[PDB]
């Protein structure tokens, strides 16, 4: 991905040998930077409806006429909204983005009818899997706000037109926005945000307002919709070898009908539960996360006694072999992340809206025994414990029986 | 929406001739009411014609 | 529209309902006025005159015609009852109108007692209006002629239809074409089927629109004055002036509603800015 | 005939310095003779509701513009039945006369007819 | 223009198919089979899914459990999955890890162990599969749809089998079965993404070499069906979201109107009331639905076997009171790619496919997915200058002679599952298949 | 007795030429000679019926 | 007549071995003859349902008790429109023939009778 800049924005892109192509418009304007509750996702939903050159019924009609699609998702921090169609099309969704950006009529009744309902609908379909709803619910015990604000909107906090307007008036600008392209040629691209995104607002940085408090703490959201539980850490520094103790404690299997060779992998025989760790950076702050799902929660509470067991005895011995396998596991999961359209656009939004460069799949970093047991050893000893329990609560454990 | 539902005047006839619910096994002496209807429209167009010669 | 519609084919039935039963009695206007109504059908091409003979039963209008239309005059009526009963089905999805033309969706009354008491007052008038006539001056509305028994024979002066009909009949008298004037004289009904499509107003009825109000006054005096034609002799300078007046009912549904209706909405607009 | 077309045709008119010279002043008074104000209406209280674009335009009302129309509805149908006319405050005023209906039927009517030439697009 | 699929065989009969990715750092390679339940009988049906379990359970060299270690040292995954016409094994790894994945994926494929312990354990797993994909709706639907149309016959069963079978399965017969079956001639292995062609074709030589080949080998993607129109209703009451599939005998992937058939599906296409563009697609079926909330979603289907296919759609509403209009409204579409589709209907489906098929494959493992697929129904991978010129040969004038012999006043094949009250008896919907008016 | 899969036996009515256009003809033409014989019927039946209304043999005389 | 009535009678007469003596070996032939158990029906299957008290009782049942009886319904449904008999297992043998719904009936109209008795009290 050559990065360069166009008329002040930001553009990376990277050619290919396929006939098709991948444009991303990475937004500075996820959750942590939401002035209300929930605004960020509005406006993700909010893209692509009427603009003033061009109705969302316009559009849609000509998008199946390139045969393009659409797909727009709202993250802790950024907005994206990709779309993918065939090469020669480029400058119509050039054009499109641009119109969408400078020119989208934020009208009430679209609010009403068309996004808010959608919003309802895609945080319903999250929730109907628990461990989503536990591990949001660990986000917001560790970090309150900022990070810890919810991603998606929620009935009991009603988003406004004139919140979405005012938060798209400071999103929608130079300085909030970089257009990410796959299999797109670099030089073209950049000639055509040239002149498509010149007019736009220059704007300031959007900011998170106040820094990143970490806290410990019980999350207990009732269900009857399944049982899940997050046990997080929050680090406070946030350094690349979690990602390959996440990876070694592992929890899902690599092969049909197994249960894994993994420890939290091993800590599930007998249950029919599932485990998955998971490390979360935010720049500043990170979440380690383990979070078990099942309908048992007797099996629940046994499997999350042996995982809070395997991450002590990690912090203990690791052997050669288990710190190679974390290794290789590591690798492959960056390799799968700069692939996957979704996550590869944010990867690169991130170097090219703050400065983290990407750290290359091949360049992952190999961690000895000592520096994965070391990892292991700070998180047993944590001083603020995150635990989110969703389901039967009065059945699933808590964080001082862990 | 379907017209025949839609439309008051057709949902009316819909209701009792064509999408009216009936049990699936009524016998052949669950017939004798169409006949009765026939005998009716036969007494009817019968009838007035008769009454156009009668005195 | 389709309460409307309905109605439309009402009329028509009321229509031959009362000329069947005005030929039972069998007087001179009976028979005459059968004899003219029914050689209009002989201008259907091809089969015309086998219809009328058809219809007849006979070669002239004679005793089984009278015999086939009093067993139709009285089963006519029943038809027209089941039809009235459509229409008002029909109507109950939208519920009446009312004289400003808006939605009553926000402010309803029950049928009673309201309107049941309402109602009373009407019918009462209703019932002065019949009493002076039928026990003070029963036959005013009448043709003398009819007191004479029908004679094959001996034609009378002027076979004029029933008052009724008259501005129907001034219709069909303006074209010279005999199948032209039958046409004429049934497209002067049907034509109230395209209300719907030639009003172009976007405000339901008249009661706002002076312009609408002024063309309506005329169309309806108008409509009068050809019933007085229809009773008038054929004579100057009455053929030339029904034939203008019969222009004049047919522009009001062609040419000037959909004229006067669009500069209106215009006006609407521009007159409140 | 659509609130589309009539508001195209009126701005041909009030374009043209000859037409808005002669159109304008009858329009007025064509206004002032309607006499629907005497009941307290605004002109856009007049016109047919019972259209599916009517409907979605009527829900698509900021709250406080809908609770006044259906009082303006109520109190105009209470001067019909009782044979009266409005006094005071309850004429409505030439500059009260606000087209708050016309932007919510222009939208809706927009959407409708892009639906219908779109739906008979022929790709070239 | 995506890069050459380069293509060898070996001698025992073995295709080695590949395309490389020089953008990518990921690889998968694994075994295409053309082979799967419908080459079980009755007896032995569920065979091929049984030994989809224990292909993971153990080998002569490495036990289940130096398996699971094998392959989470290698770093990426293993993933199978047995349908009617194919069997699939492949692994997704590193760059540099292919020769692994190869190894591991030939060992568990010709030297597994299939130890009675092993079959007797897994015997109680697979007996538990059965009385939980009573949850996945769209599944219980489809494989009652398949149950249904080809009634009695092998695409008519299930890939599970019946819980007697699973009872009954011997090593013998699975062993049986995977030697008839798993022969050089009927399987590929396929690379894409960052993989070499001359380097697979060398893994291959040492480790796929002594594969049986069939005594007699016909082509890749050799197959008669005779579909039956019929109906299976499942309501439940308690259920809020009804399932309905309603589908006629399409087309095999061979057929000359396999394109055909696909420009039709594409006009009727798919819906989703959750996605925000779905209220503004150009399918008028799509606009009824959205306009009157009819349902929640609908997704037409084209699927083909090698001798067959359904064509129809699946529907799922929670509007129980207007079933009937759905069925309805959706039939009377259906009878417009009969009398009414012209050219502006479809010139706007082949737009919309002539991308759609190239976006599809968006990773190394839908690329290996496709490969894999075409090479094991049709003998080769058709490129995708001959796919546009196919689907550019496809005219008006094909679709309504197509629908006019395919779905008009055709006999369907319905399966309506949850709160289905409204759905009308056979013969009403089957009387949405004609138009009295045409 | 269980299973829902194993389809309830329809052997004893399914017709093997059953996707056949032979077979879909011949159907159809039970129905439209039923639908012959009653167009012929009401054309008859309507035909005498009416004729009542012409001429009747005294007025003819 | 009430479910209420029907069970009252019938223990007076089971309670008489006289009665009984004579009534019981009758009340069988005649179930025999009644043929309701070819078709695969319990009796208390056959008992009018369209009526207040029956549809509460219904909906007292047990919600097995509910989807067995809503089979054995479409079951006789479908062999009456065929003209068939039940056969083998469909054949509701005299140990199958329980009075499932006569407890609920029973209890639906107690409380319906003492209902009508309240209604009707003086104060002594
Ligand atoms: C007048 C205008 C003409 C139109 C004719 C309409 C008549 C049709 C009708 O209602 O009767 C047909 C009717 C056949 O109707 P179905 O629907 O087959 O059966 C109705 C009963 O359930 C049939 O009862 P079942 O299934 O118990 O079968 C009994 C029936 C056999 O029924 C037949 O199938 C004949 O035979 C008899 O009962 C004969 C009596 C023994 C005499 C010796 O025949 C009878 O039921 C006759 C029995 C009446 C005594
Ligand atoms: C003769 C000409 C009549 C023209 C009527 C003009 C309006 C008018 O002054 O009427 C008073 C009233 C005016 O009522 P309005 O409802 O318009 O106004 C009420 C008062 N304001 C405006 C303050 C709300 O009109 C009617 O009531 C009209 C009913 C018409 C009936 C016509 C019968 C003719 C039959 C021929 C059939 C063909
Ligand atoms: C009483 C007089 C009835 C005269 C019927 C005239 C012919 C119509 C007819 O037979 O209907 C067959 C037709 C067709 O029957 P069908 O609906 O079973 O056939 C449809 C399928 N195709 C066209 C492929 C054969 O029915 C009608 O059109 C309805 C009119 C019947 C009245
Ligand atoms: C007397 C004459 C009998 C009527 C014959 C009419 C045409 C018969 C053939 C037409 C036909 O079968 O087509 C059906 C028309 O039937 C119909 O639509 C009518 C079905 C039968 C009509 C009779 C109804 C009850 C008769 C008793 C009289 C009632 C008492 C009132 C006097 C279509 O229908 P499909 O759904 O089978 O089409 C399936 C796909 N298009
Ligand atoms: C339920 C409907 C009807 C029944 C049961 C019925 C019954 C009868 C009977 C029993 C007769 C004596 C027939 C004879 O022996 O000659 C008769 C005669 C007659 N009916 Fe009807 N009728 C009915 C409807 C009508 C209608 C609607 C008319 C319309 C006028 C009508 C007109 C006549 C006439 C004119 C005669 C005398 C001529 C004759 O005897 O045939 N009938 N009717
Ligand atoms: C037997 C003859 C008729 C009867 C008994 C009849 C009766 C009625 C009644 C009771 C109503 C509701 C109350 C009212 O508005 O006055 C009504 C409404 C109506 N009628 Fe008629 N009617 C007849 C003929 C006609 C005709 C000939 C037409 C049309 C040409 C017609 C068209 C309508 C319409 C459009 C309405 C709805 C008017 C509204 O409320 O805005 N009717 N009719
Ligand atoms: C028999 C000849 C055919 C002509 C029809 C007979 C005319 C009699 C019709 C007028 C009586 C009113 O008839 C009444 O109509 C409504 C709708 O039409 C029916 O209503 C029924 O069907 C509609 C949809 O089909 C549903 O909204 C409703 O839940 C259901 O109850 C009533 O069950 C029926 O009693
Ligand atoms: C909307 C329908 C269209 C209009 C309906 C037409 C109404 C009248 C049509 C013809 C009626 C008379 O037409 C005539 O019918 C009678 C049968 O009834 C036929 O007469 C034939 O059969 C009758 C008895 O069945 C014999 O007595 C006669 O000798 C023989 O010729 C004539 O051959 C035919 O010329």
């Amino acid at each position: 991905f050559s990065t360069a800049e166009a008329a002040g924005v930001k553009v990376a892109a990277q050619d290919g040998q396929s006939p098709i192509s991948d444009l991303s418009v990475v937004l500075r304007g996820g959750s942590r930077y939401a002035t209300v509750p929930g605004v960020s996702h509005i406006l993700e939903k909010f893209a692509f409806q009427n603009t003033v050159p061009k109705s969302a019924l316009r559009f849609v009609r000509e998008l199946e006429l390139f045969g393009g699609k659409l797909y727009t998702h709202t993250t802790r921090e950024h907005i994206v909204l990709r779309t993918q169609f065939l090469k020669q099309d480029l400058p119509y969704f050039v054009d499109a983005f641009a119109n969408v950006l400078k020119e989208t009529k934020f009208q009430q009744f679209e609010l009403t009818e068309r996004v808010a309902p959608v919003a309802e609908l895609d945080l319903l379909k999250r929730e109907s899997d628990p461990a989503f709803t536990a591990l949001e619910a660990a986000h917001e015990v560790a970090f309150r706000t900022g990070l810890g604000n919810s991603v998606y909107a929620q009935g009991y906090s009603p988003v406004t037109l004139e919140d979405v307007k005012e938060f798209a008036r400071q999103v929608y600008a130079k300085q909030n926005v970089a257009v990410v392209g796959n299999n797109v040629v670099p030089a073209d691209l950049q000639q055509l945000v040239g002149t498509a995104f010149a007019d736009l607002q220059e704007g300031s940085k959007v900011t998170q307002a106040g820094t990143t408090t970490l806290h410990g703490g019980e999350a207990r959201v009732r269900t009857s919709t399944g049982n899940a539980l997050t046990i997080a850490l929050p680090i406070a520094e946030p350094k690349p070898v979690y990602h390959a103790l996440a990876s070694f404690l592992g929890g899902p299997a690599s092969m049909p009908w197994s249960v894994g060779a993994s420890p939290l992998a091993q800590a599930t025989v007998g249950t029919h539960t599932s485990v998955k760790a998971t490390y979360h950076n935010y720049g500043d702050a990170g979440l380690f996360a383990i979070t078990i799902k099942g309908d048992s929660p007797a099996e629940i509470s046994q499997v999350a006694h042996k995982a809070v067991q395997a991450l002590k005895d990690t912090g203990a011995e690791v052997t050669e072999e288990q710190a190679a396998r974390a290794y290789a596991k590591s690798k492959f999961a960056a390799a799968e992340a700069f692939e996957n359209p979704d996550s590869s656009a944010s990867v690169i939004g991130m170097e090219l809206l703050s400065g983290v460069s990407r750290i290359a799949p091949e360049n992952v970093q190999k961690f000895t025994p000592a520096e994965l047991s070391e990892a292991a050893a700070q998180l047993s000893a944590s001083a603020k414990p995150v635990v989110a329990a969703v389901g039967q609560v009065h059945a699933l454990p808590f964080a001082d029986e862990l | 929406m379907a017209l025949r539902k839609k439309n008051s005047l057709l949902n009316m006839a819909n209701s009792y001739v064509l999408d009216s619910p009936q049990p699936s096994n009524l016998n052949y002496f669950w017939n004798f009411g169409s006949l009765l209807a026939l005998c009716l429209v036969i007494q009817l167009a019968t009838g007035i014609t008769l009454a156009m010669h009668y005195t | 529209v389709l309460p409307w519609s309905i109605g439309v084919i009402i009329f028509l039935l009321l229509i031959i309902t009362a000329f069947m039963g005005y030929v039972l009695v069998f007087g001179q206007m009976s028979l005459w006025g059968a004899t003219v109504i029914c050689n209009l059908v002989s201008a259907i091409p091809w089969l015309g005159e086998d219809i009328v003979h058809f219809l007849w039963g006979g070669f002239s209008v004679g005793n089984p015609t009278l015999q086939r239309f009093f067993a139709l005059h009285y089963l006519m009526p029943f038809v027209l009852a089941v039809f009235a009963l459509l229409h008002l089905i029909a109507l109950h999805t939208a519920g009446s109108s009312n004289p400003l033309g808006i939605t009553s969706n926000v402010d309803k009354l029950s049928m009673h007692p309201y309107y049941s008491f309402k109602d009373l007052i009407t019918v009462f008038a209703f019932l002065l209006m019949f009493t002076l006539f039928v026990f003070f001056s029963p036959d005013k509305l009448g043709h003398p002629d009819n007191y004479i028994p029908a004679n094959p024979m001996v034609t009378p002066a002027s076979i004029v239809p029933e008052w009724y009909l008259l501005p129907f009949y001034a219709i069909l008298r303006a074209i010279p074409d005999k199948l032209g004037g039958v046409i004429a004289m049934v497209a002067a009904i049907l034509i109230l089927l395209i209300l719907p499509i030639v009003d172009r107003s976007i405000i339901r009825g008249n009661a706002f629109k002076p312009i609408s109000k002024l063309l309506f006054g005329f169309f309806i005096c108008n409509f009068l004055l050809l019933g007085v034609l229809g009773q008038v002799h054929i004579e100057p300078p009455f053929i030339v002036l029904g034939q203008i007046c019969t222009i004049f009912y047919f522009s009001y549904f062609l040419i000037l509603l959909p004229m006067v209706s669009t500069i209106e909405n215009i006006f609407f607009y521009i007159g409140s800015l | 005939a659509s609130i589309t077309s009539v508001v195209k045709t009126s701005e041909l008119i009030l374009k043209s310095p000859l037409l808005s010279k002669i159109v304008v002043p009858l329009a007025k008074t064509y206004v002032k003779f309607s006499g629907y104000r005497q009941l307290g209406f605004k002109m856009n209280d007049l016109i047919i509701e019972e259209t599916p674009n009517m409907q979605l335009a009527l829900r698509r009302l900021p709250p406080t513009e809908s609770y006044d129309r259906v009082y303006r509805l109520i109190r105009a149908t209470q001067f019909s039945l009782s044979h009266k006319l409005a006094t005071g405050n309850d004429i409505t005023k030439p500059e009260e006369d606000d087209h708050y209906l016309i932007p919510y039927i222009l939208d809706v009517e927009a959407e409708a007819f892009e639906k219908d030439a779109l739906d008979n697009l022929e790709v070239v | 223009v995506s890069p050459k699929t380069r293509t060898s065989n070996l001698k025992n009969g073995l295709t080695i198919a590949s395309e490389s990715n020089p953008l990518v750092q990921t690889a998968t390679v694994g075994v295409w089979i053309d082979a799967g339940s419908r080459n079980e009988n009755a007896y032995n049906n569920g065979t091929a899914h049984f030994f989809e379990h224990l292909a993971f359970k153990g080998t002569d060299k490495r036990s289940q459990h130096q398996l699971e270690l094998d392959i989470e040292n290698m770093g990426g995954h293993l993933n199978a999955y047995t349908s009617r016409e194919s069997t699939v094994y492949y692994a997704k790894s590193f760059k540099d890890d292919v020769p692994k994945s190869v190894e591991i994926l030939a060992d568990i494929l010709q030297h597994s162990k299939l130890a009675e312990s092993a079959i007797d354990r897994e015997r109680e797993v697979i007996t538990r599969e059965l009385e939980e994909v009573n949850k996945q709706y769209e599944e219980v639907v489809f494989d009652h749809l398949h149950a249904t149309a080809f009634m009695n016959q092998p695409l008519g069963r299930t890939i599970l089998g019946p819980r007697e079978n699973i009872q009954t399965i011997t090593n013998t017969e699975l062993r049986k079965f995977i030697t008839e079956n798993y022969t050089a001639d009927r399987m590929v292995l396929v690379g894409a993404g960052a993989v070499d062609h001359d380097a697979l074709v060398e893994l291959a030589e040492k480790y796929f070499s002594h594969l049986p080949s069939s005594q007699s080998p016909v082509p890749l993607g050799t197959p008669i069906p005779n579909f039956v129109g019929s109906e299976v209703r499942l309501r439940d009451d308690t259920m809020p979201v009804a399932h309905i599939a309603i589908a006629v005998e399409g087309v095999s992937w061979t057929s000359e109107d396999y394109y055909t058939a696909l420009v039709a599906q594409a006009i009727i296409g798919n819906y989703d009331r959750a996605v925000g563009t779905s209220r503004h697609q150009g399918s008028r079926l799509s606009n009824i639905v959205s306009e009157n909330n009819l349902a929640n979603s609908f997704q037409s289907f084209s699927t083909s076997y090698s001798d067959t296919g359904l064509w129809g759609i699946y529907l799922t509403s929670e509007n129980t009171t207007q079933i009937d209009d759905l069925v309805h409204f959706t039939l009377k579409e259906w009878n417009r790619l009969s009398t009414s589709v012209s050219n502006l209907q479809v010139e706007r489906a082949k737009s919309q496919l002539k991308a759609g098929l190239l976006l599809s494959l968006d990773g190394t493992t839908y690329v290996a997915e496709d490969i894999g697929r075409q090479l094991t129904t049709l003998g080769r991978r058709v490129t995708p200058a001959e796919v546009e010129a196919k689907l550019e040969a496809v005219t008006e004038h094909d679709v309504r002679a197509w629908a006019q012999k395919t779905l008009y006043d055709k006999d369907i094949a319905l399966v309506g599952l949850g709160p289905i009250e409204g759905l009308y008896d056979y013969n009403r919907i089957r009387n949405d298949m004609s138009m009295m008016r045409w | 007795g269980k299973s829902t899969y194993k389809i309830p036996d329809f052997t004893p009515y399914l017709k093997k030429d059953r996707n056949t256009d032979a077979n879909r003809l011949f159907s159809y033409f039970m129905i439209g000679s039923f639908g012959m014989l009653s167009a012929a019927g009401a054309k008859a039946t309507v035909q005498d019926f009416l004729s009542n209304m012409s001429a009747s043999a005294d007025v003819l005389a």
